[PDB]
């Protein structure tokens, strides 16, 4: 009834490769395509809701998750690993930031904390790395809008636009041709839907696509009135109807 | 291959080979049985007389838990003792908190979860015993049998060890021939017979019979050993049936 | 506080006043001191309101987990869990709890757990500051195997007197009836019980 | 039990080498090259970003050059995530020293502390070492301008000019050829960029691929200024030195 | 073969090889005999020397005034187990003013040995013990194996060539059990039993070790010229 | 321990510390040196609870000597005083605090300046031209306020110190058995053997 | 401090005065004693002000995480249970006395909680040094089936009784209304009946009145380039 | 090849121990089914008592976790009971801490997170079970949430688990393709149980007696299991139309 | 015996039009004994100013603590901390020593670099925030300062008028306190310049 794995399960091979990290990246490659695009007045993150059965209710499975009111996350790879990372990311935003500074962390620092948790699963005793790559989109007052990718190694990079998982190589080429520094949010959503159609085989609609934005403040979603400085969350998950509306102008 | 070298490793079948190897140690042990009767339970066990130098009636194998539960087992005897020691701790803490003595199904799960926990890690070995146990609680008589995997079910009759097939067949006859049920005193006699019949699998060495029972009418719902005239009556009945 | 539990032919009835005081100020005049730890096991609370609430919540947790595993607990079992908490934490608790419940096998049972954490199974029990004034009345008027209406009258009259003499007690007389039929709440207002 | 699966990260080979340290160094040899050059009036840190994509947001990106305090900076070669764990420890150590003594931490003391942490992972704990090599560029009032390097073994050494990561053999020869002791910061900037331009595995050296920094005692009124170069400023210094 | 690297691993036939290898250490050890009547219980032990300059390794250890054992196998493991028995005998006396039953002493040794066979990192005990005692139900003799199995007997022997002594006791059973109120004759039977396990060497004055416990006899060990009487 | 004085002049720091050690009824010693050399150009005098004073001083001495060997370098008086303050500030919220008051007189070889630091048992640090602990300041500060100049020589500092000690010997009820005087300057630490 | 809670038809209202005091001295004349735990769960706080802010923010933080974990809007009974178990553990040393009110999918709720961990249920509650003055008003004018407008009126009248009659309370009335199926409306300084009158004199000094020894520029900027 | 013995990645990015735990799932050779009514959630499971010496009342793979939540398990009984005891403890702790009954979907998530840990941490093996949680949730209504050894979970309109799960799944898929609703449009739970049993008979192609089935029913504020005589009444009604 | 009045001293902060002011006396004592006339009680971390009264060892300890924390903040955030954020950091830090507190009365003052808004705040020894529009007072003559500020203060004073108001508030409060005085300092803070002025006052 002992934990006897106090030694690293990820180690350097003779060629300098960290095998378990590479194999985690291979698991991410098999995962469903997800992408992120940054506009001047917002960020969009999107993915396919690959339903494991038609009897399953794919609304109950959230691939796109709110981390803070101004930060959202999407993934490619192993879903269960993502779910526990979201739980830890939400909690670390409070314990190592909000309970100290009385405000939510900026995107880059929350990303840094997630990256740290993933790095530790790459060096600590008796654990394998997380088999996910995350795309974290967010806004904060001093940095503005931003989009970050986080890999199983714990490495993170800021992107203007990117894609991860199944059809990422093709999707990144598509985003290079379309992306410019003068995009509005609606233009980025349009490009996101165009890019994502290429990697989807079957049905392509609001029920099979999950899409969220980091944009303007939503005082209608705040839940209370009376404090002028609190203007509401910038994270908003688009509805099934809102996606289908934009697919007609596609 | 290599899946059978470490406990808690799933083979490509979905099996835990180390648990299946513990079963082999159980199959190698002496025969033990349990019979559920009208208002209680009867336990019996085969004790192989390795030598004349063994003191008769002294090396007692059946163990009591609390005052109302009997436990008998086949396989590695020390593993069985370790399991009963745990059972006694579980029964003590239950009674400490809840006042009432531990119910038999509750007690069965306490042993079950503990045995199951020894299939979860490579740092421990599975239990090398199948345990037949039971007694009388507020809801009546209960007989259980618990395997190395942590699996257990309730039984009408139970048997384990080297002579288990022989015993099981004899128990199945009693179930068919007595649907209304069996009395406590009948079950003691039948238990003696079944151990004697099951001794054909261990026929090289002679043996010593040991019986215990809990019965609401015969023992006030307490576990007691069958001794003296009642034990000899059961031996005589058993000896008459084999001839 | 004036609280009592009384066994009768069909089961058991718990009774209580509704007053909670901080010094001479009545912090709550409509307090509910009859609290449920299981469907048919309730208790009357006296002493530190923080302590008796904390204890009762833990007991309700223990009996819920008991029920998931072993089916419905006895009233004796519930009293034992209360006792374990009260006895082992006697140095840091001020709690005087009466446990009352209905089995079909055992029928109505009452257990009182005073400050020390001892247990005492009784036909009826009285407790709280106002109970001192009705030891005489309750001993003279209690009978075993009373009807429901007689037992309600016995509790009503008893707590009426406890309320009359004890400043710490007052407000409404709440009662909870535990029988095979189910769980019935009763309430009795000042204009009713004062004129008795 | 568990013994079966243990790689045993902290053992000697028959030749007296630490397997995991040697393999971590092999990992580091594939990382983008980082160069440090120390002059009389300052220190230059130049480093090559590894991944080139047009879509990478360069102005907000940091994989190579990190600030430890106002006087000390590091250039990283190896696993970026491993480096950030160590960097945060060094940042805390610097502030602990400042709290205790009310003076900025001397460069060597910080370097020794980090190097000791790396050493620990090679001698006990059964964990893999950190796959990181640092170049430390710093200033204090005792020794003035200092360059150091540390590697996964926990060994550190002092340098006038040094490279880590890819093509260090080639890079160290080129530096050894053109370095002189009386050299100045503006000359050292030019040497660092010329060296990277020759050793790079890429077809050409451009601004979007580089991180660049200078520590100068050429702040207003005898103070020391760290300057992490912006993308546009790296583009300007590439045109000035005549590489693009 | 593949399943003997540690105690935590069952073989495909349900065997624990590390326990069986510990059992083998006992067979290599020097012979010791145990036997009892209704009044007394006796240990007789053939001690082993390293060479002619060396002392003879002590085989018998006292656990209490009414109990003690003889060892065969790893002597440091007997020291660990006898120290544990001393403490349990002592705990019984101090807390309950009660002499520890010999049967209960066997149960404690069984359970201590068992824990070492089921967990990783540990090893089984590499020693076999013969415990004699006189308690409230008379004389007792136990045989402890480091598998955990403890067995109450009239007589037995463990160690190298122990089968010869064990056969003799099996024949003599009806005679030596009746040797009541005569400690010298019971020891004689034990000395005659251990003689069946000798080859080449014979029982000398610093070779032989005898212990006895009984009705009005505390556990006492006899070595040196004290055992010359029985040679 | 009773009286410890400090005065920073032009080119040195002078520490004067009483020689008496009293244990209740009797004066057990009249030649006690209430000081430790922390480094070649840093001296610390101390006064407070019995046992704690010396234990603390020697603990500080060991740590500064350890630092000196590790870095092959003498810490500045400011750095030493900050280290000492933190240890006392750590001490005050402990299970059993060090009841020790100190003066740290040092010559900063980098800045070529004498420096005097006053730190009480709570960890209250102040840099001063002259300082004291306990009741010593009550008698002496009026004289120091009057006569002190920042450009005084070492000999003038000693004469002003004699006046302070004379006032202490006149008006204090306790016999502190005179003072040991030590000077800290660019050449190190030396004791004035006749005072 | 005077704080109240009043149930009504389709929700609950809480209110508070705005005076924070150290002994007999008024530290803040416009203090906010109404705290958000979640968007639709607010509480009014009395007792040690650091303790009330700390316990609200801790439970509020854990409530938010719980809401995200369960994909459900937070319940008042959860805020109550977490507050009481925390306060009980600290045996009254965390001096927080709170009136906890809110709306959730279960309905509208009103509780009080004391520093030792006892909780209470009611249609109208008061806490703080002005609680007796407030409760007098509540006991005189409360009825069943109050409208929103009647509950706001009653609540602010109860706070006024505290403001005027209790020395520990003063200045303004803050109100928060939590109605079922609507956003909670926080009404900061709902009443302002204690504006200071214009002073008789201006105390603005002539420039150069104060004697100065030294002037210097303080460098707030970082170390500069070049 | 020790990447197949513990839960670390193979070169393909696979966890073989997780995959083999899924195979242990079908070791009992028992098929389960869960469907939703208007006011209820029904779960049915095959019951096989091969030995005549067994007490058939003690043979069960349906568990009463809390009053509101029921759980059926597909997998060996020791791992089933391990999961059952834990789910009971987690449901009780939740009620104590947060003051309301643990929702079905939240329990499923919690047990899924625990299962995820066994796929990441080496010393703990996965449990070889699929857990199907059922309730009538006070916010979401009739609910089916299923957990597996990978740590995956999701909500279901209806679901099936076991060796012959695909046959049952396609049968259910086809019914909901006709009706075009997310549930069985039926008022009484009795008729929803009759639907569940009927559609299992059609999918598996086998007839059932009262002792061959085991039924669990979730209603508002209680989950309960049907007796052999309650099932017999269900089987009589099916045969009579 | 009372830790908050062993050493003595005061801090006052005020807001004006596009500016804030913070000011403190210079005394450190051991009860009746005056020890230092140069013990400054105002510190700054970038453009955020922190005054601290109370026990002097804790004043020094907290300054060293917030320097530590704001340095690490700046390295990670890549920007200087703002007054609003720092105020929450001070509160968090004090409350984490709830049952063994620092015996201090901190006062935050500064201008938000992005919004340009003047900001002041005060705290009790365990971290309760008083965010006043007008003024914040702290120390052994806090009552005296409350009296001065309440009558002398008017809103939207220009920087050079605000200097006179805060100076006269501090000086006359300190002269009615035995444990305060021995010199004084006044910081006038604008968005991108800060002037520091030492005041001449009675030295008793
Ligand atoms: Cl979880
Ligand atoms: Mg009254
Ligand atoms: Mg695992
Ligand atoms: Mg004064
Ligand atoms: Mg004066």
């Amino acid at each position: 009834m002992t934990d006897r794995y106090s030694f690293s399960l990820t180690t350097f091979s003779p060629s300098g490769k960290l095998g378990q990290i590479d194999y985690a990246l291979t698991a991410v490659k098999q995962g469903v395509t997800s992408l992120g695009i940054k506009a001047t007045n917002g960020v969009v993150i999107a993915t396919e809701k690959k339903s494991s059965s038609p009897l399953a209710m794919s609304e109950t499975l959230s691939k796109v998750s709110l981390l803070t009111p101004d930060i959202g996350a999407v993934y490619s790879g192993m879903g269960p690993d993502y779910r526990v990372l979201v739980d830890k990311s939400r909690k670390v935003a409070h314990t190592s930031y909000k309970r100290i500074y009385g405000e939510y962390p900026p995107t880059k620092l929350l990303v840094s904390e997630v990256a740290k948790i993933m790095q530790e699963a790459t060096q600590s005793g008796g654990v394998r790395p997380f088999g996910v790559s995350l795309l974290i989109a967010g806004h904060d007052e001093f940095n503005g809008f931003s989009l970050y990718q986080v890999d199983p190694s714990g490495s993170y990079f800021p992107w203007k636009a990117t894609a991860i998982g199944k059809g990422s190589v093709a999707a990144k080429t598509f985003l290079e041709k379309r992306w410019n520094d003068e995009l509005e949010l609606e233009d980025a959503i349009h490009i996101a839907l165009l890019t994502l159609k290429e990697s989807v085989e079957g049905e392509f609609n609001g029920d099979t696509i999950e899409l969220a934005i980091i944009g303007d403040e939503n005082p209608d979603l705040l839940g209370y009135t009376g404090i002028p400085t609190d203007k509401g969350p910038r994270f908003r998950k688009l509805t099934s109807q809102e996606i289908n509306d934009r697919l007609e102008a596609l | 291959t290599g899946y059978d070298l470490s406990n808690s490793v799933f083979s490509p079948d979905g099996r835990n080979f180390q648990v299946e190897y513990a079963v082999k140690a159980v199959e190698n042990g002496t025969t033990s049985i349990g019979i559920k009767c009208n208002d209680g339970v009867v336990f019996a066990v085969e004790k192989l007389i390795t030598s004349k130098l063994l003191v008769p009636q002294k090396n007692v194998k059946i163990q009591v838990v609390d005052r109302h539960i009997g436990c008998v087992y086949s396989g590695l005897i020390p593993d069985g003792r370790h399991l009963v020691n745990r059972g006694r701790e579980e029964a003590a803490s239950f009674k400490k908190l809840y006042k009432t003595p531990i119910p038999i199904p509750a007690f069965a799960d306490r042993l079950g979860q503990y045995v199951q926990a020894h299939t979860l890690y490579n740092s421990v070995r599975p239990f090398g015993v199948s345990t037949i146990f039971g007694g009388v609680d507020k809801n009546g008589a209960h007989l259980y049998m618990l395997e190395p995997s942590g699996s257990y079910w309730g039984y009408k009759g139970a048997a384990t060890g080297k002579g288990r097939q022989s015993a099981k067949a004899e128990l199945e006859k009693l179930v068919d021939h007595h649907p209304e049920g069996l009395s406590a005193r009948e079950a003691v006699k039948q238990a003696a017979k079944i151990i004697y019949l099951a001794h054909e699998d261990n026929k090289e060495k002679d043996f010593e019979l040991e019986i215990s029972w809990c019965s609401l009418s015969e023992t006030n719902g307490l576990h007691k050993f069958v001794k003296g005239d009642l034990l000899q009556e059961a031996i005589d009945f058993a000896q008459k049936e084999i001839n | 506080t004036s609280i009592m539990a009384v066994t009768f032919k069909d089961g058991v009835i718990l009774g209580a006043d509704s007053r909670t005081t901080t010094g001479a100020y009545i912090a709550n005049r409509v307090t509910d001191k009859l609290t449920r730890v299981h469907d048919k096991i309730w208790c009357c609370r006296s002493g530190s309101a923080a302590d008796t609430q904390a204890i009762a919540d833990i007991v309700q947790y223990h009996l819920e987990l008991y029920t998931s595993q072993y089916g419905t607990p006895s009233t004796e079992t519930a009293a034992s869990v209360f006792k374990e908490l009260c006895y082992e934490n006697k140095d840091n608790l001020t709690a005087g709890i009466i446990v009352a419940g209905y089995d079909d096998k055992n029928k109505g049972e009452v257990y009182t757990i005073p400050l020390g954490g001892s247990v005492h199974k009784l036909p009826y029990a009285i407790a709280g500051s106002g109970s001192t004034f009705i030891y005489g009345y309750c001993d003279k008027n209690f009978r075993e195997n009373m009807s429901k209406e007689e037992t309600v009258d016995f509790i009503k009259h008893s707590l009426s007197q406890a309320i009359k003499w004890d400043g710490s007690s007052g407000g409404v007389i709440r009662m909870v009836v535990l029988t095979a039929a189910g769980v019935e709440r009763l309430i009795f207002y000042p204009d009713e019980y004062e004129q008795l | 039990g568990s013994r079966r699966y243990d790689s045993r990260t902290t053992i000697f080979s028959p030749e007296g080498r630490l397997y995991q340290v040697e393999y971590a160094l092999e990992s580091i040899s594939h990382a983008g090259t980082a160069i440090g050059i120390m002059a009389s009036d300052g220190i230059v840190l130049a480093a090559e970003r590894k991944v080139t994509s047009t879509l990478l947001e360069q102005d907000t990106s940091t994989e190579k050059l990190y600030k430890l305090n106002d006087k000390i900076a590091v250039a990283v070669a190896g696993l970026t995530a491993d480096a950030e764990i160590l960097i945060n420890t060094a940042r805390i150590h610097a502030q602990n020293y400042l709290k205790t003594y009310n003076e900025d931490i001397p460069v060597e003391i910080l370097v020794r502390r980090l190097s000791d942490i790396k050493q620990g992972y090679t001698q006990h704990g059964g964990l893999r070492p950190f796959g990181v090599s640092f170049i430390y560029a710093g200033y204090d009032d005792r020794y003035g301008y200092q360059l150091y390097t540390s590697n996964p073994s926990g060994n550190y050494t002092g340098w006038k000019a040094i490279s880590v990561g890819a093509n260090t053999s080639a890079a160290q020869t080129l530096l050894q050829m053109d370095y002189k002791d009386d050299m100045k910061v503006d000359d050292a900037i030019e040497l660092a960029l010329k060296t990277l331009s020759k050793t790079t595995d890429s077809s050409a050296l451009t601004y979007d691929r580089l991180e660049f920094a200078t520590i100068r005692k050429g702040a207003n009124d005898g103070e020391v200024y760290q300057k992490i170069f912006k993308p546009q400023e790296i583009k300007d210094i590439l045109v000035k030195t005549g590489i693009t | 073969n593949n399943y003997d690297g540690d105690t935590v691993t069952f073989s495909p036939t349900g065997r624990l090889f590390q326990v069986e290898y510990a059992l083998e250490a006992i067979k290599q050890g020097s012979v010791t005999v145990g036997l009892r009547s209704n009044t007394h219980a006796v240990l007789v032990a053939l001690k082993r020397n390293a060479d002619e300059l060396s002392s003879y390794q002590k085989k018998i250890i006292k656990c209490d005034e009414h109990m003690g054992l003889s060892l065969a196998g790893l002597a440091p493991d007997a020291r660990v187990l006898s120290n544990y028995l001393r403490q349990q005998c002592n705990y019984s006396s101090l807390v309950f003013n009660r002499k520890l039953a010999v049967e209960r002493a066997g149960h404690l040794l069984c359970d201590k040995a068992q824990k070492n066979t089921q967990s990783y990192g540990g090893r089984p005990y590499g020693v076999g013990l013969l415990i004699i005692g006189y308690d409230k139900s008379g004389a007792h003799l136990l045989e402890f194996q480091p598998s955990g199995n403890v067995t109450e007997l009239y007589g037995t022997a463990i160690g190298a060539r122990s089968q010869g002594a064990k056969t003799y006791l099996e024949r003599t059973l009806d005679t030596f059990i009746k040797i009541d109120g005569n400690p010298d004759e019971l020891i004689k039977a034990g000395v005659e039993a251990i003689s069946q396990s000798l080859r080449d060497e014979s029982l000398t004055v610093d070779n032989l070790s005898i212990a006895i416990v009984g009705k009005d006899t505390p556990f006492t060990i006899y070595d040196g010229e004290a055992v010359a009487k029985y040679i | 321990m009773d009286i410890i004085l400090g005065i920073r002049v032009q080119d040195s720091v002078i520490l004067a510390s009483s020689k008496a050690v009293t244990r209740g009824i009797s004066v057990l010693k009249d030649s006690d040196d209430k000081t430790r050399q922390l480094s070649p150009h840093t001296l610390m005098s101390f006064a407070g609870e019995a046992g704690d004073t010396v234990q603390f001083a020697e603990y500080i001495q060991a740590n500064i000597q350890l630092y000196s060997i590790r870095e092959d370098y003498e810490l500045s008086p400011q750095a030493v005083s900050s280290f000492v303050r933190q240890e006392l500030a750590k001490s005050i919220r402990s299970r059993r605090p060090y009841q020790v008051n100190v003066l740290i007189g040092g010559y900063d070889k980098k800045k070529n300046k004498p420096e005097l630091y006053q730190i009480d048992y709570l960890g209250t640090k102040v840099e001063l031209p002259y300082g004291a602990h306990g009741y010593s300041g009550f008698y002496t500060f009026s004289l120091l306020d009057h006569h002190y100049r920042p450009d005084m020589t070492t000999e003038e500092g000693l004469d002003l110190l004699k006046l302070c000690v004379q006032e202490l010997e006149k008006r204090m009820p306790m016999d502190f058995k005179g003072v040991i005087v030590k000077i800290v300057d660019k050449d190190g630490i030396r004791q004035v053997d006749d005072f | 401090t005077t704080i109240v809670g009043v149930k009504f038809n389709n929700g609950v209202v809480i209110a508070a005065d705005t005076r924070s005091t150290q002994g007999p001295i008024v530290a803040d004349k416009n203090c906010a004693k109404l705290h958000r735990i979640s968007p639709k769960i607010w509480c009014a706080a009395a007792g040690t002000a650091a303790d009330t802010e700390a316990v609200t923010q801790l439970i509020g933080s854990n409530i938010e995480l719980h809401s995200l974990y369960t994909s459900r809007e937070p319940r008042v009974v959860s805020a109550l249970q977490m507050l009481k178990q925390h306060l009980f553990k600290y045996q009254g040393h965390i001096g927080a006395y709170l009136i906890v009110a809110g709306v959730d999918p279960t309905g509208s709720h009103l509780f009080s909680i004391h520093a030792h961990g006892s909780t209470d249920v009611g249609y109208y509650l008061s806490l703080g040094s002005g609680s007796l003055a407030a409760m007098a008003v509540l006991e005189s004018h409360w009825k069943q089936d109050l409208t929103k407008e009647e509950a706001i009126k009653l609540a602010s009248d109860a706070i006024q009784a505290g403001i005027w009659n209790d020395l520990g309370s003063g200045s303004n009335v803050d109100v928060c209304v939590m109605e079922i199926g609507k956003d909670a409306e926080y009404l900061r300084n709902y009443l302002t009946p204690n504006v200071r009158e214009e002073k008789q004199k201006s105390y603005k000094f002539p420039r150069g009145t104060t004697a100065v020894l030294k002037e210097s520029i303080v460098n707030i900027c970082d170390i500069q380039e070049e | 090849g020790y990447d197949r013995h513990i839960t670390i990645f193979s070169p393909e990015g696979r966890l073989y121990q997780v995959e083999y735990a899924f195979k242990a799932t079908n070791q009992t050779n028992i098929n389960s089914l869960a469907v939703r009514g208007k006011d209820c959630t029904v779960v049915i499971s095959q019951k096989k008592v091969p030995d005549k010496l067994l007490d058939p009342t003690t043979v069960s793979y349906i568990f009463c976790i809390s009053r509101t939540i029921g759980m059926v398990v597909n997998g060996p009984i020791p791992d089933a009971r391990n999961a059952a005891l834990r789910a009971k403890a987690e449901a009780a702790e939740f009620r104590y801490k947060y003051g309301y009954d643990m929702p079905c979907d939240v329990l499923a998530k919690r047990m899924a997170n625990l299962s995820q840990i066994y796929t990441q941490r080496a010393y703990m093996r996965p449990l070889g079970v699929i857990l199907t949680f059922v309730s009538v949730d006070e916010e979401l209504g009739p609910s089916i949430y299923k957990t597996d050894p990978a740590g995956y979970y999701v909500g279901y309109k209806a679901t099936a688990t076991g060796p012959k799960q695909q046959e049952i799944t396609t049968n259910l898929e086809n019914h909901f393709k006709k009706s075009k609703i997310d549930h069985i449009n039926e008022e009484s739970w009795e008729k929803v149980v009759e639907f569940a049993i009927t559609h299992m008979i059609d999918a598996l192609g086998t007839e059932f007696s009262k002792n061959d089935l085991e039924v669990g029913v979730a209603t508002k504020d209680k989950f309960f299991t049907l007796s052999a005589e309650n099932i017999e009444e269900r089987l009589v009604a099916i045969a009579e139309q | 015996s009372d830790p908050s009045s062993i050493n003595g001293g005061i801090v006052v902060a005020m807001t004006g039009k596009d500016c804030v002011a913070i000011a403190c006396d210079l005394r450190l004592g051991s009860q009746s004994l005056g020890v230092s006339n140069k013990f400054e009680k105002i510190f700054h971390y970038g453009h955020v100013f922190l005054g601290i009264t109370g026990l002097a060892t804790d004043v020094t300890t907290l300054n060293e603590m917030f320097r530590y924390k704001t340095n690490l903040y700046k390295l990670k955030e890549e920007r200087a901390i703002e007054p609003e954020t720092f105020t929450q950091l001070v509160s968090s830090s004090l409350y984490e020593r709830r049952f063994g507190p620092y015996f201090v009365g901190p006062v935050v003052a500064g201008i938000n670099s992005k919004s340009g808004k003047p900001f002041i705040a005060g705290f009790d020894l365990i971290g309760c925030i008083d965010e006043a529009k007008d003024f914040i007072v702290s120390g052994t003559a806090s009552d005296q300062l409350f009296g001065m500020c309440e009558s002398l203060y008017e809103p939207n004073l220009e920087p050079e008028d605000l200097f006179e108001t805060i100076s006269q508030a501090l000086l006359n409060a300190a002269d009615r306190d035995a444990l305060s005085g021995w010199g004084a300092v006044v910081y006038i803070i604008k968005k991108d310049e800060v002037v520091k002025r030492y005041l001449k006052m009675r030295q008793d």
